[PDB]
């Protein structure tokens, strides 16, 4: 069901003393075999292509000939005038190629089944060619560095104390550092002092309880379906460029969410108070990213129609939309009132759609059953019922229906600031998850 | 059309979330009778619009009626276009200084239409043979005028921000 | 250019017509073009309307010559400028303070 | 409403890059909507408006053998649109390829061939034909009014305007119903040809439309041009390349009228490169044409294929002057017989991306015998932008002035044919 | 302007900050930002600078603050690929008399 | 580069010769070579246009 489980997996070494990079590395590897990962033997570099036209062979589902293989390794695969970043594009946005056959038709080159994760086939690779290190190498492409290092490697200098052709190793995404009593990981970003043990992350357990060793680091993170999720739900090409990952918490409770839709549909309930939820990620959130991330997810979950996020307004409107057009391709804004507001309930492609509130309340003290009134709609809320309660909340409960109720909030019942709203328990159901 | 969601600052996060719009013109005691009173006077919170500008989160109610007037005092066609005149400007009154200075042009809908008005009937050059009848870089023309004067693109027409 | 094209519906049009002596500037951008608005005229589409306040001094066939007594600085057109302080401002010698007998 | 669906075009779909190239796109889109309307319909003869997959190939000749475009099973635009915003592109390169294998008889096809594409990114191209298939789906086209919209699209900015191919029409037209017509030597479009179907609707199509142009891009939408207008398959089609080089059909056969829009001074290199001083179509000129111009190699070509009743409607730009000895053997042998029987001059503009007047030659194998001019400089409407049009009536005065060989005043007249060999051979 | 160029090294000195469209004024407020008083810098605009109104004037005052702008020259149209128009010609140093400049 | 017709191969104008256009050793200023390095679109249709 779940990535992050409430139950913590054990704890145990591999060792085979990890002063030496050559020996629990080997555990680790019959550990992922025990995991269902694949060790092969492919020390070059020119097989190591050929896997790629093995892979893709299970991959697709079509076949090569040598020639059309050699135009797409020449022309889309390894291009050698390219950097990592177009490559971490291809990463996350450009994941398939068109392809015209001798045939002479058209077909879709994909790189990673991103609907169906589990067909997706991995396989595990460790030194050769420096250091010694691991590579966890999927559908032909390397994606995740492993490197061990000593005790006395502390993990400040995890980075700062170390650090074509071959330019097939440039798809390396992920730089997952471990010393032997510690494990941390990051993106395609190298700066020196700052992206130390400040800006990298270690893992933590369900709710906050970090993580130290490496075989229960192995089986939480290194599962199948979890890493794939690192790889592609959870990752945030930005067009800066950069990549983000995001916290585990975060993931958590975004897990939390879209689990309780996909409970809550099955179960073909709606409008109920504990049919919602909330979280209180007041800080140390990014709620903009976090809500993108699972507003996202919500559109392309396809139980549903349309994804309200709607939130107060003091140059919030302005500021979220500036940080979504950042998170580039879409988003439509609900500039500038009720009108067109409509069409934008009419028009999908660019699914998200982000309000104030009282714009909102401008279309439900009157306008009489909108056409979405009676499908299925996800109301994103900000600022959750301790910052919600009157003509939104009473003609919500009275107009619309077939609702999904959540909501970020870095608002619930307080003791200190709760001069916004009424009470969230009976109206909005159970806190879900938290985070000091 | 025009109308504001304007209160409280007290219960500063948008609690005591009363009075719904407000079209003009808006008064004092009007807004008091729809909100009452945060038990002092910290009102007009300013977070919701539908301006056909740009509008700050704590102008007074005096000058959000200023504003107003300056609207209404505005010919109706350059109200439904004040999004785009504004931009060349900054404020309304710098709008009502050179709001005589405006060309209108529902007639020309391009470039190529202000360079065939400006040649053809306003007569800028006088002859027109026809050996020379078709013999007009309209293109070139528009794109001299670009350069030299103000234009702006709307959907009623085009406006000429002369000097 | 010439002060005539031809006739027109004089009927709701909102055509000024009406002082039997008014003047103009033709052109924006050429500044030159002097015409007395003679006897019943039209406002057709760049005849930017010069007459006076004062009704008692002008005459303003004085002034209609008058511009061109500076031809050298009023009657030259050149490029694409409008000129509205240069015919706007000053000056002009009048033979004021004999104002206005 | 007509003007207001062409609204439709002109703003929704104009998007978002200059409109020659999502023309392709567009006008691909279109047609294949009505590929979809016109086989749900046939196949009605008991709700197909979601169709069944149960394709009898006993039965599924029967189009082969009478639409010879059998689309699919469920693979039509009404049945894309459930599936339109979906994954993927390629299903159209698909449901292009297979509708098109079809070799049962006279192919009519490799036709599809507009989206490639470009595009930058596949999520982008996805987007993209989405957004074009779901602004021509998003249409409202009732049945018969759907060429128009063609025309319309056809008539952007940038192509002969409707009335002077009315004018074509009507002088390739009187006291005539014969088989054969048409061909067309160096067709561009059909929108020429357009007009001859609204004259063959009155009686009967006689044999194909037969066309042969060049540009590739002009020939496909050329021969959907001609698809569109409810025009049967088995007889309508255009071969590709130049005329001056290899025409064909050579052997099919002296034709009975025929119309042209030849390009303007395009060059050719074939004297005497290969042996045209030798060819069928040349010789009785004795002199080839240089290469500053074709016009006569497609007029020669013209009188080649012409009948008792062929007649030949052409027309050209001025460069038929006098232009020398050579120009004058051709319009000699122009004026040996009544081969060339009227010349029509017109007044600029008239034309879309031109300046110049233009001339209109009428040719037939029948006598007169002189040459008697039908010519007129206005008018020529020349009121609505710029010298547009010849109207309705204005035509059939002019037809009636082509009637029966009158001479009035202000406008042209007979002249003897010793006067204009005493002239040096002029118009 | 919308990022921290409201308030940077060259439009906070130039108190109002360049439109959307007559933005070409922001080049010379670059060129002054590249610059040292004893080498000159040589720019061009097209004539649409009289001072341009008080949208432009405290610029242009900016400009004559000191002597930030040292010489104007005027040419002819055309003298160019089909403008017709002239050009205006700033020179520009921080070397000083100080008087005036119009040798056009 | 240029003597012939039929030969092999096709591709000489956009992607492959590397050594130059890449060239990292040093100085490089990328972007260098976007022209014509290899491909290409006939077998000597385009090698003898290169050639003539």
């Amino acid at each position: 069901n779940f990535i992050v489980l409430d139950k913590y997996i054990k704890a145990e070494p591999t060792g085979d003393s990890y002063q030496s990079e050559s020996d629990l590395e080997r555990e680790l590897i019959q550990d992922l075999r025990n995991q269902g990962y694949e060790f092969i033997s492919v020390k070059s570099q020119s097989a190591m292509l050929a896997n790629v036209r093995e892979q893709l062979q299970n991959l697709n589902g079509v076949v090569f000939n040598d020639s059309e293989w050699r135009r797409f390794t020449e022309q889309y695969l390894d291009n050698p005038s390219d950097g990592i970043l177009d490559k971490t594009r291809k990463i996350h946005i450009d994941y398939i190629c068109d392809f015209i056959f001798d045939d002479e038709r058209l077909e879709n080159i994909y790189l990673i089944d991103k609907k169906n994760l589990m067909r997706n086939k991995v396989q595990i690779i460790q030194q050769f060619e420096n250091r010694y290190d691991v590579t966890i190498l999927v559908n032909g492409l390397p994606l995740v560095q492993i490197e061990l290092k000593k005790r006395g490697v502390a993990i400040r200098e995890a980075f700062n104390q170390i650090h074509s052709e071959n330019s097939l190793f440039k798809y390396l995404q992920l730089f997952v550092i471990s010393n032997g009593t510690d494990t941390r990981y990051f993106a395609n970003t190298t700066k020196r002092d700052k992206n130390s043990f400040d800006f990298t992350m270690n893992w933590a357990k369900s709710d906050n309880t970090l993580i130290k060793d490496l075989k229960d680091f192995t089986a939480t993170c290194f599962q199948k379906h979890t890493l794939l999720n690192v790889l592609v739900n959870y990752s945030v090409f930005d067009s800066s460029q950069t990549l983000l990952v995001m916290r585990p918490y975060q993931i958590a409770a975004t897990e939390r969410i879209l689990w309780k839709i996909k409970s809550s549909f099955t179960a073909k309930n709606w409008s109920k108070p504990e049919s919602g939820g909330y979280i209180w990620h007041t800080t140390g959130s990014g709620k903009t990213l976090t809500s993108f991330k699972a507003a996202r997810l919500a559109t392309e979950l396809d139980f549903i129609d349309k994804v309200f996020f709607v939130v107060d307004r003091k140059d919030l409107d302005y500021q979220t939309m500036k940080e979504y057009q950042r998170f580039s391709p879409d988003s439509v804004n609900g500039s500038e009132n009720t009108a067109g507001l409509k069409r934008n309930l009419d028009k999908d492609d660019n699914k998200i759609i982000v309000t104030t509130i009282q714009k909102l309340n401008n279309l439900m003290k009157a306008e009489s059953d909108l056409p979405v009134y009676n499908q299925q709609v996800v109301f994103i809320f900000d600022e959750c019922h301790r910052s919600q309660f009157g003509e939104a909340q009473k003609n919500l409960k009275k107009k619309f229906k077939r609702y999904y109720q959540f909501g970020f909030t870095g608002t619930p019942i307080f003791p200190e600031n709760a001069l916004g709203s009424e009470t969230t328990a009976s109206v909005f159901g159970r806190e879900l998850h938290s985070y000091v | 059309d025009m109308q504001v969601y304007i209160a409280n600052l007290g219960k500063y996060n948008e609690g005591e979330l009363v009075g719904a719009w407000f079209t003009f013109p808006i008064d004092f005691e009007e807004v008091k009778e729809k909100i009452g009173l945060n038990d002092e006077y910290e009102e007009y919170a300013i977070h919701d619009y539908e301006l056909p500008f740009t509008v700050d989160e704590y102008t007074s109610i005096g000058e959000l009626n200023r504003l107003w007037e300056m609207v209404s005092e505005l010919p109706e066609e350059l109200q439904s276009e004040l999004s785009a005149l504004l931009t060349h400007f900054s404020s309304i009154e710098e709008l009502s200084e050179h709001q005589e200075d405006i060309i209108i042009h529902s007639d020309c809908d391009d470039m190529y239409d202000v360079a065939r008005y400006y040649i053809e009937e306003t007569g800028a050059l006088g002859e027109v043979p026809a050996s020379l009848q078709n013999y007009i870089d309209y293109q070139a023309y528009g794109r001299d005028l670009d350069l030299s004067g103000t234009f702006i693109s709307t959907n009623h027409g085009i406006f000429e921000i002369v000097y | 250019g010439k002060t005539f094209i031809l006739g027109y519906t004089n009927e709701t049009h909102g055509i000024y017509q009406a002082s039997k002596a008014p003047v103009i500037i033709f052109d924006d951008f050429t500044t030159a073009n002097k015409w007395v608005d003679f006897d019943f005229k039209a406002k057709s589409s760049a005849m930017k309307m010069v007459t006076s306040c004062d009704d008692n001094k002008t005459l303003l066939k004085y002034v209609y010559y008058w511009l061109n007594t500076l031809p050298s600085e009023f009657a030259e057109g050149d490029h694409k400028r409008q000129w509205i302080s240069n015919y706007s401002q000053k000056k002009i010698p009048i033979p004021c303070p004999d104002n206005p007998e | 409403e007509l003007h207001r669906q062409i609204w439709q075009i002109a703003n929704d779909v104009r998007g978002s890059v200059d409109g020659w190239d999502f023309k392709q796109y567009v006008l691909g889109a279109l047609f294949y909507r009505f590929i979809s309307e016109n086989f749900s319909s046939y196949i009605e003869a008991t709700d197909d408006i979601k169709d069944d997959a149960i394709k009898t190939k006993g039965y599924f000749i029967y189009p082969s053998q009478l639409f010879c475009n059998v689309a699919a099973k469920a693979n039509t635009n009404d049945r894309l649109n459930a599936d339109l915003n979906s994954i993927f592109v390629a299903i159209e390169s698909s449901a292009y390829g297979y509708p098109s294998e079809a070799d049962i008889k006279g192919l009519f096809a490799d036709f599809d061939t507009t989206s490639n594409r470009l595009g930058n990114t596949v999520k982008d191209k996805n987007a993209r034909l989405a957004a074009v298939l779901k602004g021509v789906e998003g249409l409202k086209l009732g049945i018969d009014l759907f060429g128009d919209a063609y025309e319309f699209l056809i008539s952007n900015y940038a192509f002969t305007p409707q009335h002077v191919s009315k004018l074509i029409a009507q002088l390739a037209m009187h006291g005539q119903t014969h088989v054969n017509k048409i061909y067309d030597p160096a067709a561009g479009s059909g929108s020429l040809l357009l007009q001859a179907k609204k004259q063959f609707d009155n009686h009967i199509i006689e044999e194909g439309f037969f066309g042969q142009e060049i540009n590739h891009t002009t020939y496909n939408l050329a021969r959907m041009n001609m698809f569109l207008h409810n025009i049967n398959y088995d007889k309508f089609d255009i071969k590709l390349g130049n005329t001056l080089t290899e025409p064909h059909f050579r052997d099919e056969k002296p034709f009975d009228a025929i119309v042209s829009n030849p390009p303007y001074s395009v060059k050719w290199i074939g004297s005497d490169d290969p042996t045209l001083i030798n060819d069928e179509r040349f010789a009785p000129a004795g002199v080839l044409a240089p290469k500053s111009k074709a016009d006569f190699a497609f007029v020669l070509h013209a009188l080649n294929y012409l009948s008792a009743k062929g007649r030949a409607a052409i027309v050209c730009f001025p460069g038929i002057f006098y232009r020398g000895g050579a120009e004058q053997k051709i319009r000699q042998y122009l004026v040996d017989n009544n081969y060339v029987e009227t010349v029509i001059s017109l007044a600029p503009n008239l034309f879309f991306g031109t300046t110049i007047a233009v001339n209109i030659l009428v040719l037939s194998k029948h006598k007169t015998d002189t040459n008697v001019q039908f010519i007129d400089a206005s008018e020529l409407f020349k009121k609505e932008t710029n010298n547009n049009i010849l109207t309705d009536a204005h035509i059939e005065q002019i037809m009636q002035v082509f009637a029966s060989k009158e001479d009035v005043a202000h406008l042209a007249k007979s002249v003897a044919f010793e006067t204009v060999v005493a002239n040096d051979y002029n118009l």
